[PDB]
């Protein structure tokens, strides 16, 4: 009946916690998306066919008549002209290089494409780098480790019917990533009070002070994570754990050490 | 019998889709059977290097990144790992909440790899639009319990959905799909596909509680946020009504796994009893999880619930213990520099070192891991069958069961399917155990709510840090000079399966249980699909 837009997901150097993250979804659930809203036309993690007969539908997909947009999970390995990152025996990057070229829209999930991720961190052995990078093209980026699925669904229902949203300097979308977390955190009266756990096990912590002694990043980090919260009951400072900011780039090198604010 | 074609030469299957990560397979075929097979990981992004020179504190929240499906599970070892290294030892509620989290894991992580990432191996998507939904509701009413969504109205729904999809021309993640038009290997009638179907499409909405399940305690699902050196942060974790949701949710999870889950598998397992004598292996090796005991080690190995051991050539009869020294990576097959052969963890040596794709003396990116020289398979069919030799009584009524219900011996389990077999019967185990482990925690943080201990960390110093994840056997191996990491090295579940020969030229797992593997249709090589995703493969985790 309706034509439904059709979607091309490639997995690079990643830990596929972004795709675990996107079937997280309830509005809507990932079936009722993938059944009435969008053509999920590859997508390594959940499809059925294999081998040649997957590169065969990736292949059917970037030649269709009515365009694709392109996610992309996970960055690239440049070193060696990008072999230690092969699917079907074509370097990552290639292949990335060839679907970008003629998508309608490229959506980044995950701080690993967006910025380059975990294999960026010093001292970056796979020579790795974001995808907006490696190929010279601008990306919608949909950031964290993982990021929300309430932020990568919201962004690619919003592509498809209105537009690109309004991004910020790192190309996040304004809609999800315009405040930091700090902002929103039921504990920002401690941290106003000056009143800071100085452990885990003081009595402090038990009182649910502030975190920023122990290392939290809240501050510093533009994520929606106490508004929305995650799998619809917790976020990481209502277990009493910091933020670690992993929603910023290259946050494993400026973030860490993680339990410090040095 | 068991189609099997004439085809002599070669197959290359890459990508292996419905696994965690980038995984090539080749084989050799001679008159329609496997007689030679290699496991090639094709992505490294070099977790060990990384680490190097920072903080150990931080060692957990790099290393946790090492997969997004068994999540939690690499904070867990690296938590353990770090403690053991500062010698510290966790309050009695931070193993009770370390161990639920797991718990939780489990249900989560196996639930979706039958459903999601093994089912489309077995069952004709296709062929549930061949069935009657009345014929199919009277056939589901004769394999597993009665239930609304069984009905012949709710199967009907489904199929009319499936119709309305196919009918579209746009058949997204089935498109190409082995099983379209037909395929001599897959022999589930209409009826049974059709019922698999619609639990297919509701296992991704149970999928999504389990992980809330999860996230009470965790924080968060994906990467959890809630474990520390010296115990867990989660005070709220240990509070009535969290933990009320707690077991709300997980009671509707464990009620989908003995309502559908079980019932699904043993109805495919009835059908495909001949790959009972597909896919097996001999060695097996579990370092335990669930302890009454974590504070060492040793004591982890000791107290586990689910057993820790070793098993050697098929002998039920005498399980070893485990001896952590005895264990070593070689890289003699990996794309890893000549010199790092026979390495014990704690002595890890991560050089990555390339030469070109199907090159057959360096074929992975996965090290080889070996114990004593042998190759050991790890996951739910090592620890199936190490505790069924023990005797532990929850596995001996499952697993007897099962038997059982299929009619065949012990001896079948040795197999691809008695592989898959395993992994259901330990998720219905710890599914009867929620409801207990829950109150031992409930009880104790409402008495005391301790939940981190004090700690020092030294000079220098080292540690490892067990687990049994979802796919098996993990250890996390730190070195700590002048307060540093050193070296840290990991070795997971998915290295000791999936990863290249050793040393000896000796195959892994996965290579030798795909050696008689049955070649129906060349093109269309499902049967090899069927072994490998047997071992639930995690190439991110095998790599890191
Ligand atoms: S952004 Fe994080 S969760 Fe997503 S792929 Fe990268 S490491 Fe995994
Ligand atoms: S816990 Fe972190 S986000 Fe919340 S108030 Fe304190 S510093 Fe800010
Ligand atoms: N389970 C799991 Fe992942 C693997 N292999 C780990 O550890
Ligand atoms: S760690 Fe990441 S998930 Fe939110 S709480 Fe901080 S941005
Ligand atoms: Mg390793
Ligand atoms: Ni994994």
């Amino acid at each position: 009946a309706k034509h439904r837009p059709s979607v091309v997901w490639l997995h690079n150097a990643e830990c596929t916690g972004c795709t675990e993250a996107a079937i997280r979804t309830i509005k809507p659930y990932i079936d009722a998306l993938i059944l009435d809203t969008i053509s999920l036309d590859y997508q390594e993690t959940i499809m059925a066919a294999a081998g040649e007969a997957a590169e065969a539908a990736l292949h059917q997909a970037l030649e269709g008549k009515d365009g694709y947009y392109l996610v992309v999970e996970g960055g690239l390995p440049t070193i060696d002209g990008g072999q230690w990152g092969m699917v079907a025996g074509h370097p990552m990057i290639e292949t990335t290089k060839k679907a970008a070229a003629k998508a309608k829209g490229i959506i980044c999930i995950g701080t690993c494409s967006a910025y380059g991720g975990v294999q960026k961190a010093k001292p970056n052995p796979s020579q790795a780098k974001g995808v907006s990078e490696a190929l010279g093209v601008k990306t919608i980026n949909i950031p964290g480790c993982p990021p929300n699925p309430i932020n990568f669904v919201g962004a690619v229902v919003h592509v498809l019917t209105k537009g690109i949203p309004d991004l910020d300097e790192n190309g996040r979308p304004k809609l999800f990533y315009g405040e930091l977390v700090h902002d929103n955190c039921p504990r920002l009266p401690h941290f106003e009070a000056s009143e800071f756990a100085p452990s885990f096990d003081s009595e402090e912590a038990k009182k649910g002070f502030c975190l920023y002694e122990l290392g939290c990043k809240g501050p510093v980090t533009y994520n929606n994570c106490p508004k929305v919260l995650f799998n619809q009951v917790n976020w990481p400072v209502q277990a009493g754990h910091p933020c670690l900011g992993c929603s910023e780039p290259d946050f494993w090198d400026t973030m860490t050490p993680f339990y410090e604010q040095g | 019998p068991t189609p099997q074609s004439t085809f002599t030469g070669p197959i290359v299957v890459d990508p292996i889709t419905r696994i965690e990560g980038h995984l090539r397979i080749m084989v050799e075929v001679e008159n329609g059977k496997v007689k030679d097979a290699w496991s090639s990981s094709q992505l490294f992004r070099g977790l060990e290097i990384i680490l190097k020179g920072r903080d150990p504190r931080d060692a957990q929240h790099f290393t946790q990144r090492a997969c997004g499906v068994c999540t939690y599970v690499h904070a867990l070892a690296s938590s353990r790992c770090v403690d053991d290294a500062v010698k510290v030892s966790i309050p009695a509620n931070a193993r009770m909440m370390r161990n639920l989290v797991m718990a939780s894991q489990y249900l989560h992580d196996h639930l979706v790899h039958f459903y999601h990432l093994h089912a489309l191996d077995w069952v004709d998507v296709t062929a549930a639009l061949k069935a009657d939904p009345n014929k199919a509701a009277k056939l589901a009413a004769s394999i597993a319990p009665a239930r609304p969504g069984n009905s012949a109205k709710a199967l009907k729904a489904v199929q009319d959905k499936l119709k309305a999809f196919v009918e579209s021309g746009q058949l997204g993640i089935f498109t190409n799909a082995y099983f379209l038009g037909g395929h001599k290997a897959y022999y589930l009638p209409p009826e049974v596909d059709l019922i698999a179907t619609a639990h297919y499409l509701e296992a991704l909405h149970m999928q999504v509680k389990a992980a809330s399940a999860m996230a009470i305690l965790g924080g968060k699902n994906p990467h959890t946020q809630f474990t520390v050196v010296g115990g867990c942060s989660n005070y709220q974790g240990l509070t009535k009504d969290p933990l009320a949701n707690y077991l709300a949710l997980s009671k509707e999870v464990c009620q989908f796994v003995n309502e559908c889950y079980i019932p699904d598998l043993l109805a495919v397992a009835g059908f495909y009893k001949d790959w009972g004598g597909i896919g097996g292996t001999s060695n097996y090796l579990a370092f335990g999880e669930f302890a009454t005991d974590d504070s060492s080690p040793e004591k982890h190995l000791a107290t586990s619930q689910f057993p820790s051991g070793v098993i050697t050539g098929r002998d039920l009869g005498k399980v070893d213990n485990v001896d952590l020294g005895a264990i070593y990576e070689d890289v003699k097959y990996s794309w890893y520099a000549p010199g790092g052969d026979g390495k014990h963890p704690y002595d890890g040596v991560t050089d990555p070192k390339y030469t070109k794709l199907d090159d057959k003396d360096h074929y992975s990116w996965m090290k080889a891991p070996r114990y004593k020289g042998k190759a050991m398979e790890v996951g739910p069919l090592a620890r199936t069958f190490i505790a069924y030799a023990k005797g532990q009584p929850d596995f001996k009524k499952v697993v007897d069961m099962v038997l059982g219900k299929l009619s065949v011996p012990a001896t079948a389990l040795h197999s691809t399917l008695g592989r898959t077999a395993a992994r259901g019967i330990e998720t219905a185990i710890v599914c009867a155990n929620m409801e207990k482990w829950i109150k031992e925690m409930a009880d104790s943080g409402a008495k005391d709510n301790t939940l981190c201990a004090k700690w020092e960390m030294p000079e220098e110093s080292k540690g490892v840090g067990l687990a049994d994840a979802p796919r098996g056997a993990l250890s996390h191996w730190i070195r700590i000079k002048g307060k540093k990491i050193d070296n840290f090295q990991l070795v997971v579940p998915s290295t000791w399966n999936l990863g290249p020969r050793g040393a000896q030229g000796d195959k892994s797992p996965v290579e030798e249980a795909l050696i008689g593997t049955p070649i129906a249709d060349p093109k269309r090589p499902v049967e090899i699909l069927r072994t490998v995703h047997a071992f639930d493969p995690c190439i991110a985790c095998g790599v890191h």
